[PDB]
């Protein structure tokens, strides 16, 4: 239809793409958090000895 | 300081990425008057309220988006001006006072 | 070679998991939160994080009674139908509930505090932190006001093996009555507490409560009123402490850093901010004495987490950025997401003349000293 | 209000622990693997 | 030697915990990406059907 | 203040979810050590294996709390007994169940985070505003003419008393100051906007008041007449 219907399609794919961007943004931050926690634990055990 | 807050604060990028930041005065129910100083915006807002474009709640919320918590004294201005008018009424009717 | 000195910092990973009651204002969970920020600011590279050695029965009865500690060590939330005499006697059941792992919680707190005392005794540190400690409302014979085992007394006793004078500063909004009652008749520990004196808990702390026996003039109370701000507080805080440090001349400080004296707390009624609250800690630290800094109150957990994080980074000698890095509890810190707690527009009740009066009175009392 | 006094209960039932058929299945599996001793 | 043995065991356990945590995060994210794709496909199809009707 | 209370309720629900999930994950962290010991021993040992009364960890209360929450307190004794007695059979089952429950709870928490976000934003900003609502009353009882004249008369009477005490009492009881000369023009602006857009008086009354205010302000405070023109209209029709 190359028309207003395509506009509806694009305003739906906008929603899908922002969702996907939010998810892939959560992921990297969580992996950073995990990296921090584990480096902490490692140095802590060595110092305790 | 009202202007130093209006134009010199920067969000936390981490909460910008995750889509958490929402500033008010970008959501108010209406738009805010624009000027060179905040004080002018405050005056335009009191004027709008006295007209009727703005309700009491929107006027207070705009005052909060502008000044913070140090602008509560102005929540009553309308009432206050009303009372002042009343005074003039008496002073405009005393025959010897002229 | 041995370089600078770092801040010892006691933490036990189980401590976050103890839960008082359904809607209880006290949540040990908050310590977890503090740590999750200390990790994510990469602060742990400037500290020495140590795991506490849980304290035993023969360590808690150096201050409390055998019957009280025995009841602690025996009770469980299920078999408390057989302890109904002990509930009355020991003041346990409504404000200080019996929950799961009560004794383990108390052992973690007391162990952190005694460990800090041993750290200073040994020379390994000059500052030592333990945010799970600082339960200043617990009496020798009873439980009182969210606290069960008064670990500041145990820290002080362990400190008095080699130091001749100790000073205990208390800035929780309440009166630190357990730690006063313990050292009320002695001149080796001077207590000094700033609190809201009125129709308020616990009800004690009157300005003419200044010790008996040998401990005459060795307790200090500063009874304030509502809504006090940062500059009023500073005006009444800095003179008192300056003259205590001048005239009493301690050798070791125990600083209780409660944070229900902050603006917007669930129970307290003061009006300080993050900078106003941290002013006290920085001023006390500026004197160069062995120091312990313990936790205390604090019943709005977002504010407490941010303030204790800031003060930890400030004792370590660092300077933290004001944006919160991503951590596991980021959604508690809305909507600014900043390392800052803000005051409000509640009304102050401490007129200038009142503060001048009490400051003068207290300074005369302290002039009685040596 | 009917809305917020509803989301309160909606939150409350969130945690809810395990369900009944699930613990039954875990128990049956336990006993079965105990037979294989 | 008791100390050395305890430390080495705790380091091994840390390394085996990090793996579980990372797999937990990855699974959590796969769930949401699949949910987004599924919901969007269903939305587009339902709209096509609605326009045809 | 109802807004602080809304914030406190929200924080309570947040904490609820977080505490359940954190305790569950600590127990899982414990079981993940016994599982990886199990899978690294001969097949005969797995049968002669037993765990002490503290399940191999430091703090049994957390573990029993987790179990009672997940399995209910009616089937928890069986699970604890079989976890102590024969681990090699009972640890995999429980570990997998706990993992499933954790997954579900994390999903629910992620679902509720957004509703809570909007509630917090709606309630937050007017919570550092304790005195914003305790003022729409005090200002009233300080704007009553009765209060004004009463205050004046009490001041005069006590000042006369001090005058009869032999004390030093000045002539004026009120000392006001007006530094900025423009704020009065702005107050005039407000006056004009009100007069035009007030639904109380009639046009001629607003006209008389406008002209009188023009004269009186320009004269008393000594501010040029010309500034007052645009805001105080002479004709209100
Ligand atoms: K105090
Ligand atoms: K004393
Ligand atoms: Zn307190």
């Amino acid at each position: 239809t190359h028309e207003r219907f395509n506009a509806c399609i694009d305003l739906i794919t906008e929603r899908r793409d922002d969702r996907v961007r939010l998810a892939t943004e959560n992921l990297m931050k969580q992996l950073g958090n995990i990296k921090n926690v584990m480096d902490y634990v490692t140095k802590q055990r060595k110092y305790q000895l | 300081m009202a202007y130093s807050k209006q134009h010199d604060v920067k969000s936390n990028p981490v909460a910008v990425e995750l889509g958490l930041v929402r500033h008010p005065s970008e959501r108010l129910g209406f738009a805010l008057p624009t000027a060179d100083t905040v004080y002018e915006q405050a005056i335009q807002l009191c004027e709008r309220l006295m007209e009727g474009e703005i309700d009491q709640n929107g006027f207070e919320d705009a005052l909060r988006c502008l000044y913070g918590i140090h602008a509560f004294r102005l929540y009553t201005v309308e009432k206050l001006v009303t009372s002042i008018i009343k005074q003039l009424h008496s002073v405009t009717t005393n025959r010897r006072l002229a | 070679g041995f370089g600078k000195k770092k801040v010892s910092y006691f933490y036990d990973e189980d401590v976050g998991n103890y839960h008082y009651g359904p809607q209880h204002p006290m949540k040990p969970h908050r310590v977890r939160m503090v740590h999750n920020l200390v990790v994510n600011y990469n602060l742990y590279e400037k500290l020495n994080v140590i795991t506490p050695v849980r304290a035993t029965r023969n360590d808690m009865t150096r201050c409390h009674t055998d019957e009280y500690i025995e009841f602690l060590w025996r009770v469980t939330p299920d078999t408390m139908e057989k302890f109904q005499p002990h509930q009355l006697k020991f003041n346990v059941g409504d404000d200080c509930p019996v929950f799961d792992g009560l004794y383990e919680f108390c052992s973690i707190s007391a162990g952190g505090s005694i460990g800090a005392a041993q750290e200073l005794n040994s020379g390994n540190a000059e500052i030592a932190i333990n945010w799970a400690g600082g339960l200043h409302h617990a009496k020798k014979r009873e439980a009182s006001g969210f606290c069960y085992v008064n670990d500041i007394a145990l820290a002080a006793l362990e400190l008095l093996k080699y130091h001749q004078r100790v000073l205990y500063i208390d800035i929780d909004v309440h009166h630190g009555d357990g730690v006063e009652e313990f050292f009320y008749t002695t001149d080796r520990v001077m207590t000094c507490s700033f609190h809201k004196f009125g129709e308020y808990f616990p009800g004690t702390g009157h300005i003419k409560d200044t010790g008996i026996g040998t401990g005459k003039n060795y307790a200090v109370n500063v009874p304030l009123r509502d809504g006090i701000d940062d500059e009023s507080y500073e005006s009444v805080f800095k003179p008192v402490i300056s003259h205590i440090m001048q005239w009493f001349r301690p050798e070791a400080v125990i600083l209780q850093c409660g944070t229900d004296s902050l603006a917007g707390d669930r129970l307290g009624c003061f009006n300080l901010s993050m900078k106003g609250h941290s002013m006290c800690v920085d001023f006390v630290k500026s004197f160069n004495l062995p120091m312990i800094c313990v936790g205390g109150g604090g019943y709005t957990v977002r504010n407490v987490a941010r303030v204790w994080t800031y003060e930890t980074g400030l004792l370590a000698g660092e300077e933290l950025d004001e944006n919160l890095p991503y951590n596991d509890y980021l959604q508690y810190y809305g909507p600014d997401y900043k390392l800052n707690v803000l005051s409000n527009n509640m009304e102050n009740h401490n007129t200038r003349q009142y503060l001048d009066s009490i400051t003068s009175e207290i300074i005369e009392n302290l002039r009685n000293l040596s | 209000e009917r809305a917020e006094r509803d989301r309160e209960k909606a939150v409350e039932k969130g945690l809810s622990g395990a369900t009944e058929e699930d613990i039954q299945s875990d128990l049956q599996l336990l006993k079965k693997e105990l037979a294989k001793k | 030697d008791e100390l050395r043995r305890s430390r080495d065991e705790e380091l091994e356990i840390a390394e085996r915990w990090r793996t579980f945590l990372v797999n937990r995060a990855q699974e959590e994210y796969e769930v949401e990406m699949k949910a987004a794709k599924e919901e969007y496909e269903y939305r587009c199809k339902t709209l096509k059907e609605m326009v045809l009707s | 203040n109802q807004f602080e209370e809304n914030l406190h309720k929200l924080e309570e629900e947040r904490y609820e979810y977080d505490r359940h999930i954190g305790a569950n994950m600590r127990f899982i962290e414990l079981l993940q050590i016994h599982a990886d010991k199990m899978l690294k021993m001969s097949e005969v040992e797995k049968a002669n294996w037993t765990l002490p009364s503290n399940l191999g960890g430091k703090s049994v209360s957390i573990y029993h709390k987790v179990i009672k929450k997940v399995y209910g307190k009616e089937h928890a004794q069986q699970i604890i007994e079989n976890l102590q007695k024969n681990p090699s059979v009972t640890i995999p089952i429980v570990l997998e169940r706990l993992k499933k429950k954790d997954r579900e709870w994390r999903s629910l928490q992620n679902h509720w985070n957004e509703l809570w976000h909007d509630i917090e934003e709606k309630n937050f900003y007017r919570s550092l505003d304790h005195q914003g609502v305790s003022f729409k009353s005090v200002d009233k009882k300080s704007t009553t003419p009765k209060f004004l004249i009463s205050e004046l008369r009490n001041l005069a009477q006590q000042q006369k008393v001090e005058l009869s005490e032999g004390k030093v009492t000045p002539s004026h009881q009120f000392l006001f100051s007006y530094k900025d000369p423009n704020i009065i023009t702005d107050i005039a602006r407000l006056f004009g906007v009100f007069l035009i857009h007030g639904s109380t008086h009639s046009a001629e009354d607003n006209e008389k008041m406008s002209n009188f205010l023009r004269s009186f302000l320009s004269l008393f405070f000594d501010v040029p007449y010309d500034s007052f023109i645009p805001y105080l209209p002479t004709h209100f029709n």
